[PDB]
């Protein structure tokens, strides 16, 4: 192809748009706009958690409010304490783990802290971890650049140990492709 | 009337506190557009 003249232009023209697409691709990043995401995610939470404490104390003075009325304010402190202590979700038993157990109360959702589930993928290994997650404060998390995935299994036959996923790895590993191919004049990809 | 959201801005219901038009550099056929800020109204929410 090299040989040729129509050939090394047409490689010479493939060449410069690898070198257009090379550069293009190095203006992008995911853990930037997953980050702006979180953060846009975590100020909704932020603003509708922050509007239910306002409506929960609104509602809790009137309640109490009526109840002086009525003389039962006894009763409205009993109904208070329900809502803000409700009770408690008991731990669930299952062949994937055990759901933790966690409280329903009005000031537990006002809260919003919640515990995520020992749970299992289904056809695979994977193996979610349990961790408490803040949603207003989910503002304030970040996302790690890279990550470490439990387990794997392939036709639920083979097993592949834990893998990393690095949000640098997979778009260096594509731009090297490219470069690969920009650098392909008398050479051939690696297999890897 | 407690009306919901009482006592609560327009930006606090997380209105842009500005709204800016997209800007375009178009270089090949030397096109230029300038970005346009426009603000929201502003106005709150009676708490009663």
């Amino acid at each position: 192809a090299l040989s040729s003249a129509s050939l090394a232009h047409m490689k010479a023209k493939f060449r410069e748009t690898l070198e257009d697409t090379r550069d293009r691709m190095y203006q992008m990043d995911i853990q930037q706009e997953l980050q702006r995401y979180l953060s846009l995610v975590g100020q909704v939470y932020s603003t509708l958690v922050t509007y239910i404490s306002d409506w929960w104390t609104l509602a809790a003075k009137n309640l109490t409010d009526f109840a002086e009325q009525y003389s039962i304010q006894d009763w409205a402190k009993r109904m208070k304490a329900l809502v803000e202590q409700g009770f408690t979700v008991p731990e669930i038993k299952t062949i994937l783990g055990t759901m933790p157990a966690f409280e329903v109360s009005l000031q537990a959702l006002q809260k919003a802290t919640f515990q995520t589930p020992d749970f299992i993928v289904p056809l695979t290994d994977l193996r979610i971890p349990s961790v408490q997650i803040n949603f207003k404060d989910l503002k304030n998390i970040k996302i790690p650049s890279r990550f470490s995935t439990p387990e794997f299994t392939i036709l639920n036959t083979f097993h592949i140990p834990s893998f990393t996923i690095d949000f640098v790895e997979m778009k260096v590993k594509i731009i090297r492709t490219i470069d690969q191919m920009l650098n392909s004049e008398l050479q051939w990809p690696v297999p890897d | 009337i407690p009306l919901p959201f009482g006592g609560k801005s327009s930006r606090d219901l997380k209105m842009l506190e500005t709204v800016r038009t997209p800007a375009l550099h178009f270089k090949s056929v030397g096109f230029h557009l300038p970005s346009r800020e426009f603000q929201v109204p502003t106005f709150t929410i009676p708490k009663l």
